[PDB]
DNA sequence: GGGGTTTTGGGG
DNA sequence: GGGTTTTGGG
DNA sequence: GGGGTTTTGGGG
């Protein structure tokens, strides 16, 4: 196998050629009929990368990679920008003026992805390590094969496209649209933004909370299945979105399903300066909490920055598989996410009781501070996405006795018969807590076959 | 503000528990919609959603008999006009139902149809199901969360709170975590179902039958 | 055998 | 190939 | 022609 660079590959010899790139762009593969899939891609290498730089504007130049086939699963899924790809039997030609590369991975054709970076994206969700720097994290057909000759060739172009991010956008302005302009787009255009939330709409489905550097916030239904590594504070290229002239409540963006979410190999220099740049956005929150059905959700809490890399666990796995999960009863500490139906006591006045720590006893102060210390012994009753069908509710509780959870409400304990201020924070508190589309977003301590929150403040 | 007359009609359905009497008279109107797909699933368009109208036995020996000439699988890429039809909520299986969501529906209950043979119609965006809206699914995760919190309200009492002793100096104490699992309502199953709209109640005729009854 | 492909009958 | 299936991730 | 396969020389 003899590898050619894409600004030399031959454009008569109609033959198979061989070659390796980069890849800036791709659909998801999709279905056109009845026995075809197709997953179009831009791809980009040492000798095509970037247009004649003097008018263009530092605007990226590419080839482009149509890979055809009979199933899904012989094609390959592009969820970052900046891996390798390595496709055999190729024929090259020219396509509306520029070099497109064509494979039919159903007849001989074959492709190989490499990881740019130390992990692969599927191998970072889970925590993995990669076999090897010559390992290949996905390929079609059932063997995948690397010549001694072709290390230096991969090494090499890894190099290359961590120099090439960080030095370029990659990504260039002419490859997206402002999200303040899509309803001025005809049909589908492409997007760059930062996710600033990723809200769990249901069993199957992610509402992302998207906002590009026009200052403009969009949500848009996402596929777990589909896309599964869309994090918060991540920023991520859209291919192929319409704006919803339907939604009235909210700016909405519609995918398909040739719609692809691709984020940006560590060294990007666009993805570097957007997670800076571009910073988190309550106004649509803020507006929400005013009206009486708000069809946005709004996550009113925020956890303690030391717990921002610990992972979620659902109200399933944390009343149904706590006692019989091997590795969810190693834990006593959780995160999670919720929408509180009810709260007890309901008298928000009782919300606070005196505490005796030597009878470990409390009482109601409805009789004056001889109760002991004050304390929050709240009783949330939960729902969330994975429970959403079930008749359950669970409890979580929030009982400051001991420090956790103190600050829950930004309001110090206190006699809340007798403090007017601190009642009127709490019953509004409880009014938007119980509220539609109010969610937390909390960590929780085991304690005794209870969920006890702490580390846990408001918004 | 609203364009999508499906998303208009079902949104007021839901947002008045599904008494479709209390929805605004201004839209029970003559809906001229594209026909999306026939078989082995009738969907029909408004211009921007893909709904699934449901022919009453009636309607179907109407349309036969008006249009003996035409058959309605095979209406795929034709326009209809349904002049009389009617909405209502109906409990589903949405594993099973794509045209729903969270085990609801909202059928679009067809009386009468005519088809508008060869009429070609302005072009629009690609149809999408309008159960898989964002705003939709939300306005219908409304009206749960407004059954579930009335039904949460009239059957937890009591402030069964959980002993502070229980959770405070609890070294030496275990305890399984499915003791914070309270019931939401006196439903009979594992499911939620205590509502208060009556599921309505017609007769409508699978899509295959109609299929048999035009080439069996 | 059968796909795709063009070899359009025949290799290993 | 900057596109539209059903599996209604596709 | 060449794959994987078995057809092990020959179809469409
Ligand atoms: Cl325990
Ligand atoms: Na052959
Ligand atoms: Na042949
Ligand atoms: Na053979
Ligand atoms: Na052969």
């Amino acid at each position: 196998y003899e590898y050619v660079e894409l600004a030399k590959a031959s454009l008569t010899s109609a033959q198979p050629q061989h070659f390796y790139a980069v890849v800036i762009d791709a659909t998801f593969p999709y279905k056109t009929n009845q026995e075809r899939y197709i997953c179009s891609l831009k791809i980009v290498d040492p000798t095509l990368y970037l247009k004649q730089q003097k008018g263009a504007g530092d605007a990226s130049d590419y080839a482009t990679l149509v890979l055809y086939a009979k199933r899904f699963e012989d094609l390959p899924i592009i969820h970052r920008a900046g891996d390798i790809i390595r496709v055999h039997r190729a024929t090259l030609r020219l396509y509306n003026g520029q070099r497109q590369f064509n494979a039919n991975v159903f007849y001989s054709s074959s492709w190989a992805l490499f990881s740019t970076d130390k992990r692969s994206v599927t191998q970072e969700i889970n925590n993995q390590d990669a076999v090897s720097d010559t390992t290949p994290f996905s390929f079609s057909s059932k063997h995948a094969t690397i010549e001694k000759n072709e290390i230096s060739i991969l090494q090499n172009l890894r190099k290359w496209a961590n120099q090439y991010f960080s030095s370029y956008s990659v990504i260039s302005s002419d490859m997206y649209t402002a999200l303040n302009k899509a309803q001025a787009q005809k049909g589908d255009f492409d997007v760059v933004a930062k996710i600033l939330q990723v809200h769990e709409l249901d069993e199957y489905t992610n509402e992302l909370k998207l906002k590009d550097a026009s200052g403009q916030v969009f949500y848009t239904l996402s596929l777990k299945l589909k896309f599964p590594h869309v994090r918060t504070g991540e920023v991520v290229r859209i291919r192929s979105a319409t704006y919803d002239e339907t939604s009235t409540q909210k700016k909405v963006l519609i995918l398909s399903h040739y719609s692809n979410i691709i984020t940006f190999i560590q060294s990007s220099k666009l993805a570097k300066e957007l997670r800076a740049k571009i910073q988190d956005d309550h106004s649509v929150e803020v507006a929400s909490l005013k009206k009486n059905v708000s069809l946005n959700a709004v996550v009113l809490t925020e956890v303690d920055k030391k717990h921002a890399a610990l992972p979620s666990t659902s109200l399933q796995d944390l009343f149904h598989h706590a006692d019989s999960d091997k590795e969810l009863q190693a834990q006593d500490t959780f995160r999670t996410q919720f929408y509180v139906t009810k709260i007890e006591p309901s008298d928000v006045k009782e919300w606070v009781k005196g505490y005796d720590r030597k009878t470990k006893k409390s009482s109601s102060l409805k009789g004056a501070s001889g109760k002991g210390d004050n304390i929050f012994q709240v009783q949330f009753l939960v729902k969330d996405a994975s429970t959403q069908l079930n008749n359950n509710t669970y409890r979580v509780l929030l009982y400051t006795q001991d420090g956790l959870g103190a600050n829950f409400f930004n309001v110090k304990a206190d006699n809340l018969h007798k403090n007017a201020d601190a009642r009127k924070k709490l019953e509004d508190s409880a009014e938007l807590l119980t509220k539609f589309n109010s969610y937390v977003d909390a960590v929780v301590e085991r304690r005794n076959g209870f969920y006890l929150i702490k580390d846990t403040k408001l918004i | 503000q609203q364009q999508s007359a499906f998303k208009q009609l079902y949104t007021e359905l839901f947002n008045n528990e599904g008494d479709f009497s209390k929805v605004s008279s201004n839209l029970k109107k003559p809906l001229k919609c594209y026909v999306k797909e026939s078989y082995p699933h009738f969907l029909v368009t408004d211009g921007y959603f893909f709904v699934a109208p449901y022919f009453t036995k009636e309607a179907v020996n109407e349309f036969h008999a008006k249009f003996p000439n035409v058959n309605i699988v095979d209406l795929t890429d034709k326009v209809i006009v349904i002049n009389n039809w009617s909405l209502e909520l109906r409990r589903v299986n949405s594993a099973e139902v794509f045209t729903s969501y969270a085990n609801l529906e909202a059928r679009l209950i067809v009386h009468s149809f005519k088809p508008n043979l060869q009429e070609r119609l302005n072009p629009t965006r690609y149809p999408v199901n309008l159960f898989r809206d964002d705003e939709f699914k939300t306005t219908i995760q409304h009206f749960r969360h407004t059954a579930l919190q009335a039904a949460i309200n009239k059957t937890v009492k009591g402030d069964n709170l959980v002993d502070i002793s229980k959770v405070a100096d609890a070294a030496g104490k275990k305890g399984k975590v499915d003791a914070g699992i309270v019931k939401a309502s006196a439903s009979k199953g594992d499911e939620f179902s205590d509502f208060s709209f009556k599921e309505g109640n017609t007769a409508t005729l699978k899509i295959a039958d109609i299929f048999v009854q035009e080439k069996g």
